[PDB]
């Protein structure tokens, strides 16, 4: 649909105070701000994988079966004549 | 400047200040210079700028052809015509007869298909008048024009505001791009978007946020960015704040409680007013002009014959 | 040769332009004016689209 | 779930798509975002 | 349209050749009034059939683009109430304008997230309501903020104006007396009963329901 509401990321939990925590944040922001996420999003993500034939298919049909039996009808008439 | 930070960066640093509220992105070496608050406005840097139907058809028109052949076996000058007539009480042009009773009745029939096709075509011309479209000059930062102006036919220029983190980006990624956009270093936003008016520049490299907001509040709706924006380096605003400093864990959370219950969506409504004609025929002109080339093209095949 | 008093049904059915055979026109004159009036019908009918829709 | 994993001490970090706010920031200690979002809603057509 | 225009000479150039086809093909003004009688409604007949085609696919764009024309690009003279940004960011084109000292500029005062609009206003508030529809009458305004019954009455009256969608700020009209006085009690319930029954129903009638 159109609407995008409660706007938020995604981000890598780890625990309370730990000795991995601003090395992660700083390397995210190192990997954002070259063509990292760009390479990622083109390989998994941004990869992407009138007609006049709705309202008349029927119609059509129906214009060649009233053909046929215009033409039975011509056979008839022929045979009576 | 040589080991020294100036703005709001600098009042930061050097404690004659402990958090700076305006506008201000994140990126590495502030982070590692400051401690950035969570982010509560997306901005990146973007771009501103100023066959079988008539296959069908075909195959239906020879069998009404075969069918007047069969018509004038059975019971005058219609043999080779008959295309020729129903396709001209196809448009109802009255060129200067139909006589038989089965002829009368397969031109009635397709008389009824051609005003329901023309139907279909005036619904047609409506959705297309409905849709509307826009023309985007620059894919992305690394476009082919923007590869290299010298190189493509007309030297096209495009500059941003230097002394920003935007330049800084563009410095670090591509040397030759800044190389060529030095000469353009137009200041100011305001001052910057005259020259684009008046034609002396060409394409805008700044902030999304400042960039959305310009193009919402602009008379006339002349500039238009590319695409949805944020196309590099897409990250946020930030509440700067000293190394360390106690504030930390109490803003990030004041910060995450006012996203989590539409308090921002309220202040992106009351103070930023995003918004979104003539007869124009180019493409069909265009098509009318190929196939009349065609059609005098094959009338001179058969001038010899 | 009877577009005399025929004249009426002939404009007519080209106010409604239905390709209706009434009569072949010979005139000049005639035929300029009825080229103009089967434009305004056409504008005419174009206008009552509009109304209806 | 992974939340609870990572607090009684199976799991020293979760990498995987999960969303920032107030409950979880509350307790354990989010990095910067690696990809902005909102929600949407899907219908068949 | 100049776009007619062009499909003139395209329609001439047409005829043009056409009639050269015609005289290299193995009389005159039988070709011309053909043309005449073709362009508005054998190897030159198909270019003439084609022709005819083309003419009708114009005809038919002309008209989706009329109608376009007179349907969708409708230039919007009203506001739609106060909820225009144009009258929110206001400049010298939208002279909005009310009767100086009377409810509208305490109501506007009052508020300060008005503010620019209260600033805007001031150098063109009007002594009389008589005098501001005449002027707006005059085409010296653009929009003019007042009660709704007497706005709906002049519009009826005089049918060259016409009033917007939002209504806000709604109240009611009363009789003003002195503090606490005798006359009050009697007084507010002969009102409501003169509204029970059918005596304000009469006065509309007779004085505001009535169209001219
Ligand atoms: C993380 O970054 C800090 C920057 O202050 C640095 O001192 C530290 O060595 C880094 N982590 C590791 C494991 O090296
Ligand atoms: C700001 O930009 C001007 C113009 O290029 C330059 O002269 C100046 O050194 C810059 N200052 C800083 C602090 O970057
Ligand atoms: C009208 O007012 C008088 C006093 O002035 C009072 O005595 C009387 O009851 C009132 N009528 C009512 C309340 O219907
Ligand atoms: N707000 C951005 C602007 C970037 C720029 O002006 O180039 C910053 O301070 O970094």
């Amino acid at each position: 649909t159109g609407e995008l509401f409660f706007r938020s990321g995604f981000g890598i939990g780890m625990r309370k105070d730990s000795p991995w925590k601003q090395n992660v944040s700083l390397s995210i922001l190192k990997s954002h701000e070259n063509g990292f996420m760009e390479d990622l999003d083109k390989t998994w993500v941004r990869y992407q994988e009138t007609l006049t034939f709705e309202n008349m298919a029927g119609v059509f049909m129906l214009v060649a079966g009233g053909i046929v039996a215009g033409i039975f009808l011509i056979f008839i008439e022929i045979a009576y004549k | 400047v040589n080991n020294v930070w100036n703005g709001m960066i600098g009042e930061v640093v050097y404690q004659r200040a402990v958090m700076a509220v305006g506008s201000l992105t994140i990126n590495e070496e502030r982070s590692e210079v400051v401690d950035f608050s969570v982010p509560f406005v997306e901005t990146g840097i973007s771009v501103m700028v100023s066959a079988s139907v008539w296959v069908m058809m075909f195959v239906m028109l020879l069998i009404v052809s075969a069918i007047a052949v069969f018509v004038f076996e059975y019971f005058s000058f219609t043999i080779g015509k008959a295309i020729w007539l129903l396709w001209g009480l196809v448009f109802n042009n009255s060129v200067p007869n139909p006589k038989g009773t089965t002829s009368k009745i397969m031109v009635s029939v397709w008389a009824f298909f051609a005003v329901i096709f023309l139907a279909s075509y005036t619904a047609n011309l409506a959705a297309f008048m409905i849709q509307e479209e826009f023309v985007d000059q620059v894919t992305g930062l690394s476009d082919k024009k923007f590869q290299r102006p010298h190189d493509y036919s007309p030297p096209f220029r495009f500059g941003t505001v230097p002394n920003g983190s935007t330049e800084r980006n563009i410095r670090n990624n591509y040397p030759y791009m800044h190389q060529y956009m030095t000469r353009f270093n137009q200041r100011g936003v305001e001052d910057a978007l005259v020259s684009l008016k008046t034609g002396k520049l060409d394409a805008f490299i700044y902030d999304a946020a400042v960039l959305n907001y310009k193009a919402g509040r602009d008379e006339g709706c002349k500039l238009v960015t590319i695409g949805s924006g944020y196309i590099f380096a897409t990250t946020g605003y930030g509440i700067a704040l000293q190394k360390g400093s106690p504030w930390k864990r109490q803003i990030d959370l004041a910060l995450l409680q006012f996203v989590g219950d539409g308090e921002m969506e309220e202040l992106e409504t009351l103070w930023l007013t995003g918004i979104c004609s003539s007869q124009l025929d180019i493409d069909n002109m265009a098509g009318v002009f190929y196939m009349l080339a065609a059609a005098m093209a094959l009338s001179l095949i058969t001038f010899i014959w | 040769s009877f577009t005399i008093g025929k004249a009426i049904w002939l404009l007519w059915g080209l106010v409604f332009n239905n390709s209706v055979p009434v009569q072949n026109p010979k005139g000049t004159t005639s035929k300029i004016m009825v080229s103009v009036w089967a434009f305004f019908a056409v504008i005419f009918l174009a206008s009552y689209t509009a109304n209806l829709a | 779930g992974m939340m609870g994993e990572l607090l009684s001490g199976q799991a020293d970090m979760i990498v995987a798509p999960l969303t920032i706010n107030n409950e979880r920031a509350q307790y354990i200690e989010f990095s910067k975002p690696f990809k902005y979002q909102g929600l949407t809603i899907l219908v068949k057509k | 349209s100049t776009l007619w225009l062009l499909v003139g000479l395209s329609v001439h150039v047409v005829a043009v050749m056409l009639y050269l086809l015609d005289r290299f093909s193995p009389t005159l003004s039988s070709a011309m009034w053909f043309s005449w009688g073709v362009l508005l409604n054998f190897s030159a007949r198909i270019l003439g059939m084609v022709w005819a085609g083309f003419a009708m696919i114009i005809v038919a764009s002309y008209t989706a683009n009329l109608a376009a024309f007179l349907v969708l690009d409708r230039p919007e003279e009203r506001i739609t109430g106060i909820n225009d940004p144009r009258l929110r960011n206001p400049s010298d084109k939208f002279i909005y304008a009310t009767v100086k000292q009377s409810s509208v500029d305490i109501y506007f005062r009052r508020q300060v997230e008005l503010s620019t609009m209260y600033r805007h206003m001031e150098k063109h508030n009007y002594e009389s309501a008589a005098e501001a529809i005449q002027a707006v009458r005059d085409n010296k305004l653009h929009a003019f903020i007042w009660d709704s019954a007497v706005l709906e009455f002049e519009a009826s009256q005089k049918c060259d104006l016409v009033t917007t969608g939002e209504l806000f700020f709604r109240s009611g009209f009363g009789i003003g007396m002195r503090k606490d006085s005798p006359w009050k009690q009697n007084v507010s319930l002969s009102i409501l009963k003169s509204h029970e029954n059918g005596f304000m129903e009469d006065l509309d009638k007779t004085w505001v329901r009535y169209q001219e």
